[PDB]
């Protein structure tokens, strides 16, 4: 019952920046219960944020997710070029889990 | 609505967490002129009684091959094993030149030097030593111990015993241990009537490299558990549901004398040897013995693509690596296992299988980690009955495949005992909202 | 709490919150008339762990007692999860992992709670 | 470490029946860890099917009744193998699909909560035009 | 309690019930001014049988303080004795002879009454 | 109290009493969220102390809580100093120094107005 | 450094020494504290000649 | 252990200026321990004149701007020696004087209370006639 | 460790010859030392193990 958005839409940035992108549901889930994806086009997802701020082991210390109610956050700091790509949002809280409508990082 | 519900703190409450720890043996009420190794000096409470509380409608992960309990168990019987043996013997003098040839299992017969209770005076010694705890160093030929490389060998100080009585782990406060009690489990993924208990049921510390013996028994299915059966490496455990029989006896009179050594270092040593001589042999019922293995390649086709199972033996070598290590009165078989494992199954008797077993004295019991054992034979004719209960098939890498039978780590032969278990931490202060206003 | 040292026995853990309640009372009740260097290295950091959860029973003037009520405004934003939306269709230990990422908020804000309570009745 | 792949890029007829597998290089079961069915319309966003979980096959609201999925885990040529099964594709079937496992050991680890699931590992995505 | 750790010594056993009340509160006022495994082992068990006794005044509501009174009907088949009858002809030793096989029951039926009370005033 | 086992570490020493007591409970505040036979050793002892000082709080009717006010007249023989007087021109190191000939006397007094106070509730 | 005795009245405790086991466990402790006091020290194995 | 010495006696002219050692045979600094400065008139009791207390002189409100204290510590030939010095001996300041050494670093010996201190070990005082 | 400002030095008693002054600097005085020869380590068995 959910249709999730995320702020931005699109976006684009440079080497060695900082950037932010938030996803907001419709319902305010509590448990941090989130996930965050990126994917080169024609490649696969990559896992990096799994409940709010919790990194995986080989995801790179630049991330961070955060948490604030419903709208939750992840900063990139000191941006690196292999980085770019489209993100995306998910809540996992009530079956199924409906995700977010992606958003494309590029260069100006 | 408003719902203005609060803060409520519950000392209590039933939340675990996958945790570890170090546990602490607890065997039955027998233990007071008893040293065996391994519930003496190690853990004095005995646990009367069980309390075993049964969880509905719950389902608990568990996984074995990723357990540290048994690791945990495994360094506790390593070290368990030697702080009940350094205050023990210590013969040093053996590692000499041995004369050893025949003299009517030709085992050999061995005299050396060796120094009596005084120094200066010395000593002649007759022996009976094995073809295995000696090699050949370059009639009448000239040996070597085989543990002369590495650490120097003890006695077993006949005192000890090595009974495996059932050892308990019990858990300290703070933590349960949670049974699996379902049957046919596999020992990985979930469990259905997982109960929590305070200790485990009575596990026996053998050891049996080629197979499990005086295991607990499955009940319904025989379970087949490996960590990754693609990976032809990792030793697959097969646990039976019935008790298979075995007879072990060296049907042999030889006597036990002892040389003066040190200052209170008697070597308890063979002497004349008598009655039926001949090696030593372990008996196994055909009919059971073939049902039971019929049943295993059943469900390991049942596992293994249902695809044409043959039983090849060992791969041969070093006979502590390769054959079946046993454990009877003081004394350590080999048994040459062959005749057990071989067939081709897509026709034997139902009569009696016999296989001979190649005693030895001198083991390093565990490869290299832990301390060697001389083990003195007791008195003569030896009849231990055992259940054979477990097989440990390693498949190999090549429209046919194979169970070449070989062991692997050591800890192994507890997996079968430990896969119900699993060491669970409690955190007790559960924070719930109800609508209080107080204190 | 039920252990040889005395610490809290999982009563009933698949049991859903209104029974489980009852269980944990129950438990109480029949929990206190049930009652080598590992062994003594395993219970010395069991009463060090005891102490410490008592010493959060402690300093929310819960004094080392169960179902003890304190007063704080529970936030919907640590959970906007109604009462028996909750507390009929769960167990507990799900609801501890929905709520670990506030714990010790949750601490910091039954300390400041306690510390508030007894300085006001310090007043009056 | 886990990895993951499937078949292949397939395409087929309208009103053809698809099988896709997926060989978990790394799963030690199925048992334990889960597996997830996921497709993704070309540039839309990816969009959930179904999954395996402790041997419970689940498919959402809209795929049920049409789409099947199974697994096979652990055994000796084979890896642990799922299969996503689409009869009746559709024109709004064109997507590109993926599984993923997830660990489910620790229960407190936040990879999954109670039967949903942050996905961990990915594979290729597949193809499949109509 | 009046020990190095601390628990409490035997004031004046031999004295019959009238005068070992003041005598017990004596002891208090007194006892905490008062206050090589072998040593070290016996000592920590010495702290898991206190902490267990203080938490059987943890659990009736007592809070590890004497003379604390809860309520609970003693039952003649307890004793049919009268007060002034035990009370003054008797020292403690024998009358926890007399009800030994009662103290099982006596701490089930204290931690039914203590997390009765409770829930009561959590009612109220 | 603050430590791995929980003891209380000393916020803001050099700091006089008005602004010390405010930090004493921010110390409370943060220390409870911040919360070989050498170290069993030092351990056992640990504990030892701390179940020592917190029946000091027992038996006072404190219960293992800090600012607990109890009903004892405090003497100008252990100090005639005024409030204000030692609470804005002092810190706490140096006024346990003025009062260590008298801490055994005081654990004294408070433990005859415990006793007292609970055997006065208890014939009310 | 000082005793800390107390009488007690009219008491009468029955005393057993024979089935003591203070004295078999003090027994125990003055072996081991023996041992303990030894083992450490030389070990004159060359004098058996 | 501790040992005082200090100058021997020394009788001066009205108007004069008069300093007078302290040599402390024991003292391992007098960072830490403290010395001390007391006068005895003739016969009368003795009074306090000032002190040197972890290298913050002072003297009492009658002998604020007129006496004058020193000391440096431990050094090579030397032990930690302070000095007393006074401008213009009057006549009432013909007096026995006396300098003290008190140990400061127990805190809770209570030879010692925040400046003001219970007087160790003495020397052997020194006439001054005027 | 490195005292930062000054270089310290430090005694139990100046006065006493015997005791060792330590002098703390302040700057990381470097050192190198090496041995420049290839010198192998072989083994010979003496007892069991
Ligand atoms: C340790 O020991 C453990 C033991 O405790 C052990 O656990 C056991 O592991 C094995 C591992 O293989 C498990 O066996 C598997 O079970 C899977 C699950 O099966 C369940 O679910 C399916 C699907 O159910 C859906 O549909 C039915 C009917 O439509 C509904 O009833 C369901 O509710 C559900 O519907 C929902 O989901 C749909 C989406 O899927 C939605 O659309 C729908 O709307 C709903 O939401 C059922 O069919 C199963 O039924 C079985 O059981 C019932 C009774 O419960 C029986 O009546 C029935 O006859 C079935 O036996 C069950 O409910 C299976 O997926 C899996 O099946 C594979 O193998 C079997 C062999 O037994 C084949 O028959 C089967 O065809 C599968 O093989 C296919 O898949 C592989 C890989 O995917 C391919 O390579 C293979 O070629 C084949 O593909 C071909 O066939 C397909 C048709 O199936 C076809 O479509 C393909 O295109 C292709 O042609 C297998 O049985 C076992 O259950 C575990 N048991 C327990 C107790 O845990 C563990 O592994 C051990 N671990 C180790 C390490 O040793
Ligand atoms: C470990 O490391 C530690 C480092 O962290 C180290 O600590 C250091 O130790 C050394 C030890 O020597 C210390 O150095 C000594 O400091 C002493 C204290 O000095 C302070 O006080 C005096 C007096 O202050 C009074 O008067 C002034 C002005 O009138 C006022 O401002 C004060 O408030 C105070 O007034 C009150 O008190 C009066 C009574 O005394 C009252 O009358 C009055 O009303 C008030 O109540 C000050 O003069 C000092 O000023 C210095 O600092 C200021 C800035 O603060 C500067 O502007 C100024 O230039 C000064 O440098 C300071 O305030 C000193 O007494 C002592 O001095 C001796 O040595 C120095 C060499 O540096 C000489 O110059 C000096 O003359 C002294 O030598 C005399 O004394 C010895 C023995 O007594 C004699 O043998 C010698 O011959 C000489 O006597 C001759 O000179 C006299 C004149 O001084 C004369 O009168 C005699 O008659 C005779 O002719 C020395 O400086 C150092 O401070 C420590 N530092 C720290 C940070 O701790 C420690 O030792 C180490 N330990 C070990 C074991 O290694
Ligand atoms: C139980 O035991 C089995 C037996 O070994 C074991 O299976 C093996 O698992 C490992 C994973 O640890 C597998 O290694 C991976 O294999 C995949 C695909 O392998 C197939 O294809 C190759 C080549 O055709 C065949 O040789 C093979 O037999 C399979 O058919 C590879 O894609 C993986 O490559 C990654 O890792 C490599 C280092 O090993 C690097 O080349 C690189 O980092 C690869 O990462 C790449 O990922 C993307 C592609 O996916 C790419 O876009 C990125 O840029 C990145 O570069 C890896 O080699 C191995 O094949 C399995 N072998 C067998 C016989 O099954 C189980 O893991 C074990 N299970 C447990 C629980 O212990
Ligand atoms: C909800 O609570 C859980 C509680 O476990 C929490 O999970 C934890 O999250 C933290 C923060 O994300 C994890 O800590 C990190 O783990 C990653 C794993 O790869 C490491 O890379 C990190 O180390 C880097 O950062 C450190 C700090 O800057 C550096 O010192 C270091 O050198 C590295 O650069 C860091 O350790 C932690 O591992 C998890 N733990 C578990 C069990 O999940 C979750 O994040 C909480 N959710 C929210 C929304 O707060
Ligand atoms: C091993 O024992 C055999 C048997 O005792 C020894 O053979 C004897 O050698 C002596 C040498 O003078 C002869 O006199 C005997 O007649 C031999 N006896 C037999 C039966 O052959 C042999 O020397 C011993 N060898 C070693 C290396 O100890
Ligand atoms: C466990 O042992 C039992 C008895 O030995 C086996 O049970 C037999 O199973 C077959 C087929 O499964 C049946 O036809 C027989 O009737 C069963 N025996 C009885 C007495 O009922 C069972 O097969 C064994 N388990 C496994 C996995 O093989
Ligand atoms: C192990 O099995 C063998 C079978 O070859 C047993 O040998 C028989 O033993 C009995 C009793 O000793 C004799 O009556 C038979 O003549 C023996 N031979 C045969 C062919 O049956 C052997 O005794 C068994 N071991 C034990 C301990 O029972
Ligand atoms: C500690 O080291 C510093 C740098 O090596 C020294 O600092 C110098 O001190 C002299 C006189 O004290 C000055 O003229 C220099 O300008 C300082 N250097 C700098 C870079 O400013 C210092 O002397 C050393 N400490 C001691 C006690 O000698
Ligand atoms: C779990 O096992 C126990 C004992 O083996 C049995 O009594 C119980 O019925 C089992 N639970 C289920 C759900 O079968
Ligand atoms: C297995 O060993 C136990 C040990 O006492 C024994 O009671 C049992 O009879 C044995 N099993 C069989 C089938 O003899
Ligand atoms: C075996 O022979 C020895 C030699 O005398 C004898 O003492 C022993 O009793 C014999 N064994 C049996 C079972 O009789
Ligand atoms: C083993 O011995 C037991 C009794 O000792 C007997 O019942 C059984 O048949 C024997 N087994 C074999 C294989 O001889
Ligand atoms: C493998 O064997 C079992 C029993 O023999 C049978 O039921 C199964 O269908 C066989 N496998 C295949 C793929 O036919
Ligand atoms: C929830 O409410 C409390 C009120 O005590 C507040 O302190 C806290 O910051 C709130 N949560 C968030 C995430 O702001
Ligand atoms: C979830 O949170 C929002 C924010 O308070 C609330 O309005 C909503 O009603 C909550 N959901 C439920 C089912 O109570
Ligand atoms: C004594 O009274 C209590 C009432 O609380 C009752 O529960 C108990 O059973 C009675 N005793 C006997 C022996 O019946
Ligand atoms: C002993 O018990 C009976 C039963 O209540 C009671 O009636 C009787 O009075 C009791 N004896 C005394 C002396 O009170
Ligand atoms: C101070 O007052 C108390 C009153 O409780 C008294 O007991 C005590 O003796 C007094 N102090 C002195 C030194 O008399
Ligand atoms: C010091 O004690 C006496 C005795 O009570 C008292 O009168 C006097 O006022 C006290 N001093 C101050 C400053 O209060
Ligand atoms: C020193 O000499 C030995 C002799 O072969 C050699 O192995 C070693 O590598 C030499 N050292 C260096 C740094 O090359």
């Amino acid at each position: 019952d959910i249709q999730m958005t995320q702020s931005p839409s699109t976006l684009s940035a440079s080497t060695g920046d900082t950037v932010r992108i938030s996803c907001r549901a419709s319902q305010s889930i509590t448990g941090n219960w989130v996930a965050w994806y990126q994917q080169r086009p024609g490649k696969a997802p990559r896992l990096l944020i799994y409940r709010g701020a919790a990194l995986l082991g080989g995801v790179p210390s630049r991330f961070r997710g955060s948490a604030a109610g419903t709208d939750f956050t992840l900063t990139i700091g000191n941006l690196q070029a292999e980085d770019f790509g489209t993100f995306y949002c998910q809540q996992y809280d009530t079956y199924p889990g409906t995700f977010g409508q992606g958003t494309k990082v590029e260069v100006k | 609505a408003t719902n203005n519900l609060w803060v409520t703190v519950y000392y209590g409450v039933p939340v675990w967490r996958d945790a570890d720890t170090t546990l602490f043996c607890a065997s039955d009420a027998k233990a007071t002129e008893v040293h065996n190794v391994w519930a003496t000096h190690a853990c004095v409470p005995t646990d009367p009684n069980p309390q075993e509380m049964h969880l509905k409608n719950v389902t608990e992960n568990f996984n074995m091959w990723k357990n540290n309990m048994v690791e945990q168990m495994q360094e506790d019987v390593i070290s368990l094993w030697d702080q009940s043996l350094k205050p023990c013997v210590k013969l040093t003098p053996l590692c000499v030149t041995l004369n050893c040839t025949s003299a009517t299992d030709d085992v050999r017969n061995c005299s050396f030097n060796m120094t009596t209770e005084l120094r200066d005076k010395q000593q002649k010694v007759y022996a009976l030593f094995y073809k295995l705890d000696i090699v050949p160093i370059d009639n009448f030929s000239e040996y070597r111990l085989i543990n002369c490389n590495t650490s120097v060998i003890k006695q077993a100080c006949p005192k000890v015993s090595f009974d495996p009585i059932p050892i308990h782990y019990c858990t300290p406060a703070g933590y349960a241990i949670l049974r699996c009690n379902d049957k046919k489990f596999n020992g990985t993924g979930p469990c259905k009537n997982v109960s929590s208990v305070q200790c485990t049921h009575g596990i026996k510390p053998v050891v049996s490299t080629q197979l499990l013996l005086n295991g607990s028994l499955a009940e319904e299915g025989i379970i087949i558990r490996s960590e990754n059966l693609t990976n032809n490496a990792k030793t697959i455990i097969v646990h039976f549901n019935e008790s298979v029989k075995i007879n072990c006896t060296r049907p042999s009179n030889n006597t036990r004398t002892g040389i003066h050594i040190g200052p209170g270092q008697v070597f308890y040593k063979t002497g004349d040897i008598i009655g039926d001589i001949r090696k030593a042999y372990c008996n196994i019922s055909g009919a059971q013995w073939h049902k039971v293995l019929g049943r295993v390649a059943n469900k390991l086709k049942e596992h293994f693509n249902n695809k044409t199972i043959v039983f090849k033996p060992s791969s041969g070598g070093d006979p502590e690596i390769t054959m079946h290590h046993f454990n009877c009165r003081g004394e350590f078989f080999y048994c040459n296992t062959t005749k057990l494992f071989n067939s081709t199954w897509g026709t034997r008797d139902n009569g009696t299988i016999t296989i001979p077993c190649r005693i030895k004295q001198i083991i390093n019991m565990w490869q290299g980690v832990g301390q060697a054992m001389y083990a003195p034979p007791i008195k003569g004719v030896i009849k231990c009955l055992s259940n054979i209960t477990g097989i440990l098939l390693t498949r190999d890498g090549g429209n046919n495949e194979t169970f070449r039978p070989g062991g692997g780590n050591i800890k192994d032969n507890w997996r079968n005992e430990l896969y119900k278990y699993k060491v669970v931490q409690i955190e007790p202060l559960g924070i719930a909202p109800t609508k209080c206003k107080r204190r | 709490g039920l252990g040889a040292m005395i610490f809290g026995f999982l009563g009933a853990a698949g049991s859903t919150m209104g029974a489980a309640s009852i269980t944990l009372t129950v438990q109480a009740r029949q929990l206190l008339s049930g009652i080598g260097i590992k062994q003594l290295q395993a219970r010395v950091l069991a009463v060090e762990r005891y102490l410490q959860d008592q010493k959060f029973l402690g300093l929310w003037g819960c004094s080392g007692k169960i179902i003890c009520c304190t007063a704080v405004p529970w936030n919907s934003s640590w959970s906007n999860k109604t009462f028996e939306e909750i507390w009929n269709n769960m167990t507990w230990i799900e609801w501890e992992r929905e709520i670990s990422n506030y714990t010790s908020q949750i601490y910091d804000i039954l300390t400041i709670s306690q510390t508030q309570q007894e300085k006001n009745e310090k007043d009056l | 470490q886990i990895h993951l792949v499937q078949s292949g890029t397939e395409v087929k007829k309208p009103g053809s029946s698809v099988t896709v597998s997926c060989k978990a290089y790394g799963v030690n079961t199925f048992g334990l860890y889960a597996v997830n069915w996921v497709r993704q319309a070309p540039g839309q966003s990816l969009e959930y099917i179904g999954q395996i979980w402790r041997w419970k096959s689940s498919a959402s609201h809209h795929f049920r009744g049409r789409v099947l999925i199974s697994a096979v885990d652990l055994t000796g040529s084979s890896p642990p193998i799922s299969s996503l099964e689409i009869k009746n594709l559709t024109s709004d079937d064109t997507a590109v699909y993926f599984c993923t496992t997830t660990s489910t050991y620790d229960r407190w680890s936040g990879l999954h909560h109670d039967g949903v699931m942050a996905f961990s590992s990915w594979g290729q995505g597949t193809l499949i035009s109509v």
